């Protein structure tokens, strides 16, 4: 029971952070891509 | 304000699914681009090596592939203003029916027992009145019996 | 079973924070 | 058996610890989703 | 009782056109004044009560047959259902569950696009070496200048391809969608009707 607790704040934290992180990502990307 | 909260939910669901797909849709064509700007690179680079252009092909070759440019963009530009967002949209608006048919099945599962139940306690009144009927019709041939045997 | 019920719940509410920001996102780069 | 009775009675305790901070997370979760979505509704309100 | 059942037949119920039942006014009750014949000229009129009256048993026995429902496990009274209704009891998710899913869903469709940040990024110098090496090798103005058209056709056709595939792809979503719409619709008709 408490395993499966960090489990799911674990995932929850992660995806929080990847959404957080994809506006670097997408930012740098589409700036290659606006650059010849 | 249950309700409200769930309609709300719905909407929200619609509202992130308005782009949801259109994300994955523009991602896909462009890395299908990309890819073919890749193969392109890599085949001409390849190609420039053994065949050499003469200048009056480099500029008939030029006529060509901007002239395809131009229909293959505008046909392009068909498809990013009112073709891709109005179906993303209608598949977000299109997002009720999980809801609704289990809402309707349960409902039907339910009044397929309240039509039977119902026509059952009808049969159990027109199997009354048969009783009532043949019973109040035995008294009637017997008053018959009666007055004709006066 | 109350907590399985939340798990789920907040499950439900997680992803759609995570399709929340992805769609801001996805408005501030490609606009 | 007083022992493992002092170990399930924390253990509950850590169980309404663990329920109330996951509810809180919960409640910020929400609240963030409700003003995104309402920025969203907004822009796209006035979009189209 | 099959008298009665054609007086009671309903008739707005009935598909085709209504059938005036004069003739089941009128046969059936020659048949049943026959049997009625027999069965009064055969049998005396108080075991005609006997019988009347263990008939009236049987029914409020069948009537208290399905009253007699609660037999069952009292523990969370709801959902009175068909009698042996298991099978097609599928577990439809509620309000919420479908959501939650549909959630599910989406949480793997934003896995998928951080896979594809990863493979776009990952890919994305390759075209960039491939333009750059364009730009190393010994070549005209007018070769590059059909280098450049020809990689921006290639963009083109492919990706209007790829367009051409993802708009039908959700096109035929939104005609399943409707498909499922369309017994949304004829199941409403039908309680409409049933009402």
């Amino acid at each position: 029971t408490e395993e499966l607790a960090e489990n799911i704040l674990k995932w929850r934290k992660q995806q929080n952070e990847v959404s957080s992180c994809i506006p670097k990502i997408l930012a740098e990307e589409s700036y290659l891509y606006k650059h010849d | 304000e249950i309700l409200e909260e769930r309609r709300l939910e719905m909407a929200r669901l619609q509202l992130a699914y308005i782009c949801a797909q259109h994300q994955l849709i523009h991602l896909k064509a462009s890395n299908s681009s990309m890819k073919s700007s890749i193969k392109w690179a890599e085949e001409s680079l390849h190609s420039l090596t053994s065949k050499a252009v003469d200048k009056e092909n480099l500029d008939a070759k030029i006529s060509s592939l901007t002239s395809e440019i131009m229909k293959l963009e505008k046909e392009v530009t068909q498809i990013k203003d009112r073709s891709l967002p109005a179906v993303v949209r209608e598949n977000a608006q299109l997002l009720n029916m999980p809801v609704v048919k289990g809402d309707f099945d349960l409902q039907i599962a339910k009044q397929d027992y309240y039509t039977a139940r119902q026509e059952l306690v009808l049969n159990q009144l027109i199997k009354q009145k048969a009783s009532f009927e043949l019973l109040q019709l035995s008294y009637e041939i017997e008053l018959r019996k009666h007055r004709d045997i006066y | 079973r109350r907590s399985f019920a939340q798990v789920l719940e907040l499950s439900a509410e997680a992803s759609k924070e995570a399709a929340l920001a992805n769609q801001e996102v996805w408005e501030e780069t490609q606009g | 058996l007083e022992k493992e009775t002092k170990f399930q009675k924390e253990r509950l305790s850590d169980l309404k610890h663990m329920r109330y901070r996951i509810k809180d997370d919960l409640t910020t979760i929400r609240h963030s989703v409700v003003e995104k979505q309402g920025e969203w509704h907004k822009k796209w309100k006035e979009f189209l | 009782a099959q008298f009665l059942q054609n007086l009671l037949l309903p008739q707005a119920k009935r598909g085709s056109l209504p059938t005036p039942h004069d003739d089941h006014f009128g046969t059936s009750y020659q048949q049943w004044l026959s049997s009625v014949e027999t069965l009064l000229t055969n049998h005396p009129p108080g075991h005609v009560l006997a019988a009347l009256e263990h008939l009236a048993a049987e029914r409020e026995a069948e009537i208290r047959s399905l009253c007699s429902g609660d037999g069952l496990g009292d523990t969370e009274i709801s959902r009175p259902q068909a009698p042996d209704q298991s099978d097609s009891s599928q577990t439809l998710p509620s309000m919420v569950h479908l959501i939650q899913e549909g959630w599910r869903t989406v949480g793997v469709l934003v896995s998928q696009r951080s896979t594809l940040l990863k493979e776009r990024q990952v890919l994305t110098q390759r075209l960039q070496g491939l333009v750059e090496e364009v730009e190393r090798r010994v070549l005209g103005s007018s070769e590059r200048q059909v280098l450049i058209l020809g990689l921006r056709r290639c963009c083109l056709w492919t990706e209007l391809k790829a367009l051409h595939d993802q708009s039908q792809e959700l096109q035929d979503a939104a005609g399943h969608r409707q498909l499922l719409l369309r017994e949304l619709q004829a199941k409403q008709q039908r309680i409409l009707h049933w009402r």
